[PDB]
Order: structure tokens, then C-alpha cells, then sequence
């Protein structure tokens, strides 16, 4: 029901999963700012922004990945950057805001230059996400698992990266086990999650697309991390 | 991917 080595890797995990938030200052604007479509896409960058700062400190405290060949580290955080971002704004979305304000950024994020054909399967994945009731462990784990994928792009080592990703797996799996044991299928379940996850990438691409059709701006970041130029 | 590094190693 989890081995001490694998108690310590969960609270790595949590610990470093936790000491990540969403600041004041732009959970406020969700609120207070005009709803323009100016103003929208303005505070969604901000999200963003603020979203691939919070996956690099994620990425930078997991077990072994200071081990990994440099090179490897960006393609790990660039091949991720997409998944890991939709997972967390899941969260944001579902848990981390206030009754209300789920109804106003929807509101937002319906007008900011984003096509249905992106939305519709968007808000499809955050209810389904929700209805399961995702635990913090959950969110975490699943998290670090999209990280460490063995299957980006311009891996150079994806042995490596299979070492420290499947102790991962075999955590989670067992967590599963334990707290929904009417549910054997609950860890197949969270799998086909992150399956429908990677169908994200594709509709992301698509949006910074469109976005860039209307000469829209981004920022540092956002520019190197998703290779915008 | 300058930042990116950056961003990494702080
Ligand atoms: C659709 C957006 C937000 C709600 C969450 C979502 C839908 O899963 C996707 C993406 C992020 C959220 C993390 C905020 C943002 O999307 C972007 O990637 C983005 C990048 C550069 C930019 O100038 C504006 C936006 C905006």
C-alpha cells in the first residue's frame, strides 16, 4: 500500500506540486477588468505566462531531471509545455477559483479569438475532469507524467527519461488501487485522460495560428517556449 | 532557448 521509497517520492512530488500558485493580481482582473476581447486575450497571456512559469519551477524540482542531459531538459519542457498548461488550467478552472468566476472566465475565454472547434472540446475536458473528482495527487502525478514523457520530440536519451517517469506510473497506479478499489478501472480512466490530453496540442497550434493571423502579441516566453516566430 | 536555460538553472 506504498513502500516507504514511494512515500518519499509522493511528497517530493506534492511538496513541490503545492509551492506553485495563481497570483492575486490576475485572478482579480478575471473580475474587475471590462469584458473586451482586448481585455480577454491581454489576461490570458497572463495566465499563460504565468502558467509555463509554473510548469519550469515544476520541471526543474523533479527527481532525476537535474540528471538528464541538457539538451533533453528543453525538449522535455517544450514537448510538455501544451498538456501540462490545459492539466493545471483544468485545476484552475474547476478548483483554485471562487463559485462565480468559472462563469466570467469562461465568459473570457468565449471571447478572445478563440474558434468553437477549439472551445467545445476544451470545456469538454474540464467537465469530464471535474465530474471524476480529481484528487491534488491526481493532478500532481499526472502532471509530472506528461513532463517526463519519453515520447517528445528530439529526445536524444528517452531511456532515461523512461526510468524516472515509470516509477511515477507505478505510484499513481497503486494510489488508484488503494483509494478506489470499486473502481479498477479508475488508473486506465486517468490514462485515457492524458490520451485526450495530447489532442491538445494540435488545437493549440491552431489557435496561436489564428491569433497570429490578426497580428496579435506574445510574450518572451510564451515565443521561445512554443517556438512563435 | 537562452531563457529557457536561464529559467532552469536560477
Ligand atoms: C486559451 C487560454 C486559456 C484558458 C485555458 C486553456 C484554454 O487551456 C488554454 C491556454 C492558456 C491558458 C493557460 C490561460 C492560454 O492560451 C495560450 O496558450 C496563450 C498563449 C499566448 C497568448 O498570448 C495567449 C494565450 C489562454
Amino acid at each position: 500500500e506504498l513502500t516507504p521509497d514511494q512515500q518519499t517520492l509522493l511528497h517530493f512530488i506534492m511538496d513541490s506540486y503545492n509551492k506553485q500558485r495563481m497570483p492575486q493580481e490576475i485572478t482579480n482582473k478575471i473580475l474587475k477588468e471590462e469584458f473586451s476581447a482586448e481585455e480577454n486575450f491581454l489576461i490570458l497571456t497572463e495566465m499563460a505566462t504565468n502558467h509555463v512559469q509554473v510548469l519550469v519551477e515544476f520541471t526543474k524540482k523533479l527527481p532525476g531531471f537535474q540528471t538528464l542531459d541538457h539538451e533533453d531538459q528543453i525538449a522535455l519542457l517544450k514537448g510538455s509545455a501544451v498538456e501540462a498548461m490545459f492539466l493545471r488550467s483544468a485545476e484552475i478552472f474547476n478548483k483554485k477559483l471562487p463559485s462565480g468566476h468559472s462563469d466570467l472566465l469562461e465568459e473570457r475565454i468565449r471571447n478572445s479569438g478563440i474558434s468553437d472547434e477549439y472551445i467545445t472540446p476544451m470545456f469538454s475536458f474540464y467537465k469530464s475532469i471535474g465530474e471524476l473528482k480529481m484528487t491534488q495527487e491526481e493532478y500532481a502525478l499526472l502532471t509530472a507524467i506528461v513532463i517526463l514523457s519519453p515520447d517528445r520530440q528530439y529526445i536524444k536519451d528517452r531511456e532515461a527519461v523512461e526510468k524516472l517517469q515509470e516509477p511515477l506510473l507505478d505510484v499513481l497506479q497503486k494510489l488508484c488501487k488503494i483509494h478506489q478499489p470499486e473502481n479498477p478501472q479508475h488508473f486506465a480512466c486517468l490514462l485515457g485522460r492524458l490520451t485526450e490530453l495530447r489532442t491538445f496540442n494540435h488545437h493549440h497550434a491552431e489557435m496561436l495560428m489564428s491569433w497570429r493571423v490578426n497580428d496579435h502579441k506574445f510574450t518572451p516566453l510564451l515565443c521561445e517556449i512554443w517556438d512563435v516566430q | 532557448n537562452a531563457l529557457l536555460r536561464y529559467l532552469l538553472d536560477k
